[PDB]
């Protein structure tokens, strides 16, 4: 029952600071050195840091030398990020790492064993917003033989993440809600297409619910055909 | 210290 | 100063079949290696330390080798459970990983459906015009959607988006996405986005003309 939880992850705008938080239990917390791993955005696992259990130790990737320091308090069974200077580069997911524990301890060079769920942090000037939905029309572009496609643009929100559910009775052959993609505004954008039939186009009803917690908004948009 | 080396007790 | 190299990226493979991904350190790390199971939203599990050995609870299907600069991880019988990301990561100089191995579902070839979506009235009261290029149910990944606007090839004012392999149909879904300013969607009429893909014997074009809609 090795479990390390994170927390502290959100928003901090450039050339700020944010601290993140390990919370260890299933082990003993003092007796394990623990690495911080990163993941940014299309880019790699990459390794932060690392600090020894008694926290006499500590080493930095030279990406975040001089900017992020690795701390822990083995009182509390709490491990430590205190991240400064964040630049846009420095969005990524933090996983929280213990570094490799055996009781026959007799290895010479030591990696990593047990990951946290890790925690998001985004880092950009950007001001949370809610999102503006609007309609992806269904029409004869849009359909082929028995099947149509139809949806909603979520666009020009931040931070992440929204929730697109569309309504039960909507016949859906699948629903598609892609990945969002950074606009160069800094704003999030997102799509969230299903397919339904041809047939019921001029008579079924199309509704998205699109719900962004962050900025508590809850938007619901008819889609409706067009005769393209 | 040598990063690699043991960080446990 | 010690990269590591994975080969290959996406390995395509069905249940029950024997599945090897190499990885390469730029130099010799000994046995200092290790490997990593991710699934996509859930955290890295090691599998194999020290190269060979296998972690507690790791199936006996799993095997690794190797000594110096070139390793392997094998899956001997692939299981549903087997489906993920795969990193090797040497921790005798630091600690690098790898960029990575997909292993999806091997399936047959699967053209995609093009559906093309113009820009809602309320988004161009806005200032803004987002035309949608949806490539739905398509195999293998890759996929080239270009988007002409008048004829004209556009390029910088497209973002593409795709989902993961859906266990269902083992296809993939794809999203392109055209932005322009209202001023530039008004001075154009026709917008069309092309798809290349291998399940199509020739270039798919769907368009739509700025008023007909």
């Amino acid at each position: 029952q090795v479990q390390l939880v994170e927390s502290g992850g959100g928003v901090v705008q450039p050339g700020r600071s944010l601290r993140l938080s390990c919370a260890a239990s299933g082990f003993t917390f003092s007796n394990s050195g623990m690495h911080w791993v990163r993941q940014v955005p299309g880019k790699g696992l990459e390794w932060v840091a690392i600090i020894w259990y008694d926290g006499s130790n500590k080493y930095y990737a030279d990406s975040v030398k001089g900017r992020f320091s690795v701390s822990r308090d083995n009182s509390e069974n709490t491990l430590y990020l205190q991240m400064s200077n964040l630049r846009a580069e420095d969005t990524a997911v933090y996983y929280c790492v213990r570094a490799y524990f055996d009781s026959e301890n007799l290895y010479d060079y030591y990696g990593m064993d047990v990951w946290g769920q890790g925690t998001t942090v985004t880092v950009s000037s950007a001001s949370t917003k809610g999102p503006s939905v609007f309609p992806l029309a269904p029409s004869s572009k849009s359909t082929s033989g028995g099947t149509a496609a139809l949806g909603c643009l979520v666009k020009d929100y931040f931070p992440e993440p929204v929730t697109v559910s569309w309504n039960s009775g909507a016949l859906t052959s699948g629903v598609h809600t892609f990945p969002a993609v950074l606009q160069s505004s800094g704003l999030y954008s997102l799509s969230s297409v299903v397919t339904v039939p041809s047939s019921s186009l001029g008579t079924q009803t199309y509704i998205c619910n699109v719900n962004h917690k962050p900025s508590n908004t809850k938007v619901d948009k008819k889609v409706e055909p067009k005769s393209c | 210290v040598d990063p690699n080396a043991n960080p446990n007790v | 100063d010690i990269q590591m190299t994975q080969s290959p990226s996406t390995l395509s493979a069905s249940v029950g079949d024997r599945v090897t991904i190499t990885c390469r350190a730029s130099q010799s790390i000994s046995r200092w290696l290790a490997w990593f199971q991710k699934k996509p939203g859930k955290a890295p599990k090691l599998l194999i330390y020290t190269a060979s050995n296998l972690e507690s609870g790791v199936p006996s299907r799993f095997s690794g080798s190797g000594s110096g600069t070139e390793f392997t991880l094998t899956i001997s019988s692939l299981q549903p459970d087997d489906f993920a990301t795969y990193y090797c990561q040497q921790y005798y100089n630091y600690w690098t990983f790898g960029q990575g191995t997909k292993v999806e579902v091997k399936r047959t070839v699967a053209a995609p459906s093009v559906f093309i979506f113009p820009p809602s009235d309320e988004q161009l009261k806005s200032g803004t015009a987002s035309v949608v290029c949806l490539l739905n149910n398509f195999y293998p990944r890759e996929a080239k959607v270009q988007w002409k606007v008048d004829n004209a090839l556009q390029s910088g004012n497209s973002q593409e988006s795709v989902t993961e392999q859906d266990s269902k149909d083992s296809t993939y879904s794809l999203s392109s996405t055209l932005t322009l300013s209202k001023a530039d969607y008004e001075k154009h009429k026709v917008y069309a986005c092309e798809v290349t893909h291998q399940g199509l014997s020739s270039p798919v074009t769907k368009s739509f003309n700025r008023g007909e809609c």
